[PDB]
């Protein structure tokens, strides 16, 4: 629930004037936009309609919520799990007067915003001086074998981010070398669909973990 | 309408350039309409498939067709930022100053989405710099509302001429 507001705000930054649609676990779909508040405008004053394949045009109830920047966010949530991925989905947003607001054609799951990976654990490798990282995929997310990851390695002082490691598709671990001894490192990992037709966006970083390397 | 017209609307919307040509070669209605009175040219200009736009216009598609919202293909191309399609539509005679039910012209929509090159192409084809939508906003006003200094400077200079 709070995560959606962060994800919605993240997308709105890249396209403030657009109808933006994304999925989090490929089973649901949220389409939203943001506009200035007005004295009479509410969810009823807009009509959200969509057509999928040869289905009849359907209406989706619109919800209204505020944003930190003061814009009003209108959004619709459509189920998509039983829908085949990448099939065309036509979307229209029409004002009550019949005037146009939005008209788009999207493909199911073409903008995936995953949750962060979980269960990150750092471990001193049996090979001294190396660290093994292991983690779990974003929870309750299908197609885990098609998710790729990126690992961040950070030092304590001003050094900050010292390394970025790309994890090949479907892999949930990696071994880290070139680490300085007697040093407290901090690790985190993010996820994205590898196709990259699913959008190509990184998830938020996982909860971090830290570890003190051995001497020499 | 025609069975092929329904297939052409779906193929145009799906971006299937090859299937659009196949359907048309088999006699599909280039001006078929969906429940919103949108045409294959609308959907092709919307998704930005130039080759579909070309073969539709070359075979008689209505360049100035309006759906029930008053939206023309040039509106959708300008809104979605498809520069060449905006150029192709304009050279095939699209109304540069067509207005939708909001009173918005392609110049308004291109300005709102920050498409400087499309605004320039629209201006060269006679877009009305002083056209106000039903809320009284000109393209220049929209640029100020979005803090687009580049558009504001261009639109201001066009108004002096």
């Amino acid at each position: 629930d709070p995560k959606f507001e962060s994800k919605a705000a993240l997308l709105a930054a890249r396209g403030p004037e657009e109808l933006l649609c994304f999925t989090e676990r490929l089973e649901d779909l949220v389409c939203f936009w943001e506009e200035a508040a007005s004295a009479g405008v509410g969810p009823g004053q807009y009509s959200f309609s969509y057509q999928l394949e040869d289905e009849p045009w359907k209406l989706c109830r619109l919800h209204q919520a505020p944003t930190a920047r003061g814009a009003v966010r209108f959004w619709c949530s459509l189920p998509t799990a039983d829908t085949s991925s990448f099939v065309p989905l036509e979307l229209r947003v029409t004002a009550a007067s019949g005037a146009p607001r939005y008209h788009r054609v999207i493909h199911i799951n073409e903008v995936v915003l995953l949750d962060a990976p979980v269960g990150l654990v750092a471990r001193l490798a049996d090979e001294s001086g190396h660290v093994v990282l292991r983690w779990l995929p974003p929870p309750e997310t299908p197609m885990t074998s098609h998710i790729r990851y990126e690992v961040d390695v950070s030092a304590g002082q001003g050094a900050g981010s010292v390394q970025r490691v790309e994890i090949l598709e479907g892999r949930t671990e990696c071994v880290l070398s070139n680490l300085r001894g007697r040093t407290r490192y901090t690790f985190a990992v993010r996820a994205r669909m590898a196709e990259p037709s699913f959008g190509g966006f990184w998830s938020a970083w996982s909860e971090p973990v830290s570890l003190l390397t051995p001497s020499d | 309408g025609s069975d092929l017209g329904k297939k052409l609307l779906k193929a145009a919307r799906a971006g299937q350039d090859d299937e659009v040509r196949i359907l048309m070669a088999n006699g599909a209605d280039v001006n078929a309409t969906d429940i919103w009175d949108a045409t294959p040219l609308h959907l092709a200009a919307l998704i930005g498939h130039l080759e579909i736009v070309e073969v539709l216009l070359k075979n008689g598609a209505d360049v100035n067709a309006s759906d029930i919202t008053g939206t023309t293909p040039l509106h959708l191309a300008a809104t979605m930022g498809h520069l060449e399609i905006v150029e192709v539509l304009l050279k095939y005679g699209a109304d540069v100053n067509a207005y939708d039910l909001n009173g918005a012209t392609p110049l308004h929509l291109a300005a709102r989405m920050g498409h400087v090159e499309i605004v320039e192409v629209l201006l060269k084809y006679g877009a009305d710099v002083n056209a106000q939508d039903k809320f009284g906003k000109t393209a220049f006003d929209i640029s100020i509302d979005n803090g687009n200094e580049d558009l504001a400077e261009i639109l201001q200079a066009a108004a002096l001429e």
